[PDB]
């Protein structure tokens, strides 16, 4: 974790400064919709990081070939200013 | 409103949380923020559907909740896959 | 010294098979195309309905 | 009782989910289009009538001997105003136009931007063939995906988009 | 058939969600205590003396509007206040959920020709008020001109090859200005001959040379093959 | 792969942690190594911003919610 | 609600702080009473502050000391600069300012290290 | 005033009850809004400021560029402007053009000094504690918000002691010394 | 007629004369020099960089003309 010194953290500004249950089936549902829920969270996280390594290809497959068509045309109008 | 939300607390969250109830779904994607104006309400079954889709007399768990505890194989599911996790996540 | 081959492209019309196969089932994501329609009794639709989006192509 | 800080108060100089992505067409394959099929709709416009008669090429025989099958010239009655608009120097292309094999739409929208309604009454049926001659409005079809536009050239029409030519 | 969903309002005012596992389309019943067709009805109890009150499934492989809802239209004009003149209702199929998406105040002409689905139509009609039964064909207005009173939507599942005609006739006769229209086109009974959004080109150009600008289409697919919504209003004044 | 082979771009394995050296296992590679200098620059940055703010407190700031702080 | 003040007093890095407050005359470094600190030696240079001016005047009021930092003569420096001042603090607020500053000139026609600690230093040459 | 229809507002464009050409898109107004100026007319003694340095500025330049009084006089300006901090770098002559503004000559007013450096929070409640009086700068304490600082007095800008707001902070951080009487 | 307290403020200096433009909502008070006028609740809408000074303020209302001297 991040660690403070005592005599920088007891010396700051003000604003930028490090500021009953049943015992059953009520308690084992609520473990079952604990259970659902980091479920649902492992999932869609996976599902978001596969989908930002996805469009990390798409980024560089994009970018190579615009580069290689923006040279070519970049010699288009090159021969076309040559041609006068 | 929060009178009755302490009965229906759980079951719009599984509802938002839907993606991940069954492993053979996908439901398609939306947020599903909890609306402000709803209602529960059970179907009704049509008098000539019988032997097919009819849940019977002492299999009508009251609760959506409920008939979700019902199967163990669903559960059993459940229990693989957390148990994964946890020893994953430890 | 070649590289790894394909059974799938020793047969040249296997290949368009089981790549017909393939855009068969691509296109179930870019459109919704018919399938047979009401297959068993009418339990739901099985995979969502969300308000906030219409499909509908409009007229300019 | 008296505030404190009180400005002479002037005028306050500043102060005063429907998403819809238009599905993909029945008609449409990948860029197929398996839904057009002889005999074809093909519409028209004005530079496409003005070439035509320069390179001398008839448009009802033209057509058929691009494409070998029965086409049905369509012309926008928006199109139409630019032919008209083209003034006294292109007669021949308006009586050209006004012909009982080209069959004329019904436009609805305000001016007469033919592009633009080419390009708006294409992309909502994707059934049309597009004839022209315009480099841009030929940019934005085949931009658009899968419909099949023809143009004039040398003596003959050719046919770009449209895979049973032959 | 005996589980719990949870319902929700839609985009369109009078027609409801009901989301459980899998999420159903339904409607707010107008006769409560029976089911007309052979769908499923969601009861709920309202919480004063505790009130149940039910709502039909709608069922979108079985009525046309029903698929174009959940398919996505834009905008309907079947709105909780409207009147609604149907053109080919053939049975309680879907002129029940229009019925009741329009609810307890407006009124349905539905219109129909054949004999005994409007003889079944009638006896549906006697369970809710707001609906109107008419046994004329629907070429004829006139003949019917005596009964239905300006109305502000029109729906048109009539599968005849002269929809055109119909639907022109009956808007200019009945539908009020800046009214809606909505048709549901079938190309295997307008012609088999030409191909699907050809002969959707051609009625679309038929409405707004019938002055009735259309502001969208959808094609339905997954539900019904070779079909199309077409939403426009009735112009009348100022087409452009 | 351009003018190569498969058995010119085959692999490498990486040898694992000694059995003598076992007791603290898990020897870490250059990925490792990076993974962890990157986080402690990190750490050492966020140090630092604080170490500026803090000898720049000026030592009239004043709020109102010196009052519910302590 | 009771009347109190707090002072501080400063030797090269011990640090007292002194709560003084209406009370009945008990005098306490840390919990412990005045008499027992150490080293024992340095138990008057403690003293003078309440012996220099008598301790009538600390018959009304009680004052708690704590102590940091520093060895052993800078914190008893330390101690016997924060009961000064915080005496001459409360007799400042709460009682006869006439009384504030004779003993402010008591203290600094004895030492005025007993009231203000000398900081600033050292010199380059 | 009614948001006129169509063919009125045809037939007259050039109405404009709230904003008039004059008004010069009421930045008098914006930017007293924005520094919480008291008083009218500030915005206008200080205007007449800006315009006298360009003035100067501009004569300065039209005075050839060898001799002593000229070199002398628009280095001793740009010292001056310096000092009185309206400036933050002794830049070139170019800047008392494109850099003096009405806006920089309120910037060094005090209580958006004082919102500078954090004593206030806000320049509203600024104002609330200067008019309350009980900011300083050096020995003698500030009444009137119209007193701009200079370069040298942004260091001694302090509350006066007995400030019960300075007492209340000393005691937030229970570094409240009271030998000192606050 | 009815007490009905419309604009009421006090500016800190003088004016010696002031009217009202076309209705009650618009008046223009002649200050101590710039002219200025002001909205139905008190608002000031226009400080007059001309009429440098102003004793005797009209409105010619057929014109809609402020004429100052
Ligand atoms: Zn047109």
């Amino acid at each position: 974790g991040l660690k403070v010194p005592k005599a920088v953290q007891k010396e700051l500004p003000f604003k930028s400064q490090i500021h009953v249950v049943l015992g059953g089936d009520e308690k084992k549902a609520r473990s079952f919709i604990q259970k659902v829920l980091t479920i649902s969270k492992a999932k869609d996280s996976k599902r978001k990081e596969q989908k930002a390594s996805q469009r990390k290809e798409r980024l560089k497959k994009l970018a190579k070939m615009e580069e290689e068509k923006s040279q070519r045309d970049k010699e288009k109008k090159k021969e076309y200013f040559a041609q006068n | 409103d929060d009178n009755m939300r302490r009965e229906v607390q759980r079951d719009l969250l599984l509802i938002k949380h839907r993606a991940a109830l069954d492993p053979k779904r996908h439901y398609k994607k939306q947020r599903w923020e909890v609306p402000e104006r709803f209602a529960i309400g059970t179907i009704i079954e049509d008098k000539s559907e019988f032997y097919s889709s009819r849940m019977n007399r002492k299999e009508r768990k009251s609760t959506i909740l409920e008939t979700l505890m019902g199967d163990e194989a669903s559960n059993k599911y459940f229990k693989r896959k957390y148990n994964e996790i946890q020893e994953k996540s430890t | 010294l070649t590289p790894k081959r394909n059974k799938d492209n020793r047969n040249s019309r296997v290949k368009k098979r089981k790549k017909y196969q393939k855009a068969q089932k691509k296109l179930k994501s870019v459109r919704a195309v018919y399938s047979g329609g009401q297959s068993g009794v009418y339990e739901g639709e099985k995979t969502g309905i969300k308000k906030g989006l219409t499909r509908s192509v409009k007229f300019k | 009782t008296r505030k404190f800080g009180l400005v002479k108060r002037t005028l306050n100089t500043k102060k005063d989910l429907t998403r819809n992505i238009p599905q993909v067409s029945s008609a449409l394959f990948f860029q197929y289009n398996q839904a057009i099929k002889p005999p074809y709709q093909v519409l028209i416009d004005t530079n496409f009538i003005n070439f035509s008669i320069q390179k001398k090429v008839d448009i009802v025989r033209g057509m058929m001997d691009c494409l070998l099958a029965k086409c049905n010239p369509l012309i926008t009655d928006c199109v139409m105003a630019e032919l008209e608009k083209l003034g006294p120097k292109y007669r021949i292309a308006l009586k050209l136009a006004r012909d009982p094999r080209i069959k004329r739409l019904s436009c609805s929208h305000k001016g007469t931007y033919a592009d633009d309604c080419l390009v708006h009454r294409v992309l909502q049926h994707k059934c049309y063939i597009v004839a022209t001659n315009d480099a841009g409005l030929k940019q934005r079809i085949r931009k658009i995906p899968g419909i099949p536009l023809m143009s004039v050239g040398g003596h003959a029409y050719v046919i770009e988009k449209l895979p049973d030519v032959f | 058939g005996g589980a719990k969903v949870v319902i929700e309002p839609h985009r369109h005012a009078g027609v409801y969600i009901a989301r459980g596992k899998e999420d159903l389309l339904v409607t707010k019943n107008m006769a409560p205590g029976e089911s007309v067709y052979g769908e499923k009805r969601i009861s709920v109890e309202e919480p004063v003396p505790p009130t149940k009150v039910e709502y039909r499934v709608w069922n979108p492989f079985r009525s046309k509007l029903a698929a174009g809802i959940m398919g996505g239209l834009d905008e309907l004009f079947i709105a909780p206040g409207k009147k609604v003149l149907y053109l080919g209702a053939a049975s309680g199929t879907s002129v029940s959920h229009v019925s009741d998406v329009v609810g307890p105040e407006g009124v349905v002409y539905a219109v129909e020709f054949s004999h005994r689905p409007g003889r079944e139509l009638i006896s549906m009609a006697k369970k809710r008020p707001n609906i109107i039964p008419i046994i004329e064909d629907a070429r004829h207005p006139q003949k019917y001109r005596m009964l239905i009173g300006m109305v502000d939507c029109v729906f048109a599942d009539v599968a005849q090859p002269d929809q055109a005609r119909i639907i022109a006739l009956n808007s200019h006769m009945f539908l009020k200005d800046q009214g809606g229209v909505v048709i549901s086109i079938k190309a295997n009974c307008i012609d088999s001959t030409v191909d699907a959004e050809t002969v959707f080109a051609r009625e679309v150009q038929k409405l707004r040379e019938e002055r009735i600008k259309p502001l969208e289409q959808l094609t339905l697919e997954p539900y019904e093959r070779d079909h199309c919504i077409v939403v426009g209003r009735y112009m009348r004044s100022g087409l452009k | 792969a351009k003018l190569v082979h498969d058995v010119q771009k085959k692999q490498h394995r990486e040898r694992s942690q000694l059995t003598s050296r076992s007791r603290y296992g898990f020897l870490e590679k250059h990925k490792d190594y990076v993974k962890r200098a990157q986080d402690f620059h990190r750490k050492q940055s966020t140090l630092k911003v604080l170490r500026e703010k803090a000898k720049e407190r000026n030592p009239d700031e004043y709020y109102h919610a010196m009052h519910s702080r302590k | 609600a009771v009347p109190s003040v707090q002072t501080f007093g400063k030797k090269k890095s011990a640090t007292a702080v002194a709560h003084v407050k209406a009370g009945k005359g008990l005098i306490k470094v840390n919990g412990s009473p005045i008499t027992l600190v150490e080293p024992e030696i340095l138990r008057f240079k403690v003293y003078e502050p309440l012996l220099l001016v008598g301790l009538d005047k600390f018959s009304n009021i009680d004052i708690r000391v704590r102590v940091t930092g520093g060895g052993h003569v800078s914190q008893v420096y330390a101690i016997r600069q924060a009961i000064a001042k915080g005496l001459v603090a409360y007799h400042q607020k709460y009682v006869d300012e006439q009384s504030k500053n004779e003993l402010k000139k008591a203290f600094t026609s004895y030492d005025r290290t007993l009231l203000i600690a000398d900081s600033r230093r050292p010199e380059p040459k | 005033v009614r948001k006129l229809k169509h063919h009125e507002q045809k037939l007259l464009k050039k109405v404009d009850f709230l904003e008039w050409k004059q008004d010069q898109g009421h930045r008098d107004t914006q930017v007293m809004r924005t520094y919480h100026i008291q008083n009218r007319e500030d915005y206008h003694k200080y205007n007449r400021i800006c315009g006298d340095i360009r003035r100067l500025a501009n004569k300065l330049s039209l005075l050839p560029p060898t001799d002593p009084f000229r070199r002398k006089h628009e280095q001793l300006l740009l010292d001056k402007l310096y000092a009185m901090g309206v400036l933050t770098t002794k830049s070139k002559i170019s800047d008392l053009e494109n850099k003096v503004t009405v806006s920089a000559i309120c910037r060094r007013r005090l209580p958006v000094i004082m919102h500078r450096l954090k004593m206030a929070e806000t320049i509203q409640d600024a104002v609330k504690f200067i008019e309350q009086g009980h900011v300083r700068v050096g020995p003698n304490l500030i009444n009137d918000p119209a007193y701009l600082v200079t370069r040298n007095m942004e260091d001694y800008v302090t509350w006066v002691d007995n400030s019960k707001i300075k007492k209340t902070l000393l005691r937030y951080r229970n570094q409240i010394d009271d030998f000192d009487f606050s | 007629r009815k007490g009905q307290l419309r604009a009421e403020l006090f500016l800190n200096e003088t004016c010696h004369s002031a009217t009202y433009l076309q209705n009650e909502q618009y008046f223009a008070v002649a200050q101590k020099k710039y002219t200025f006028i002001y909205d139905h609740e008190g608002t000031e809408l226009h400080r007059l960089k001309q009429h440098i000074e102003a004793r005797h303020l009209d409105f010619l209302p057929y014109h809609y003309l402020l004429v100052t001297a």
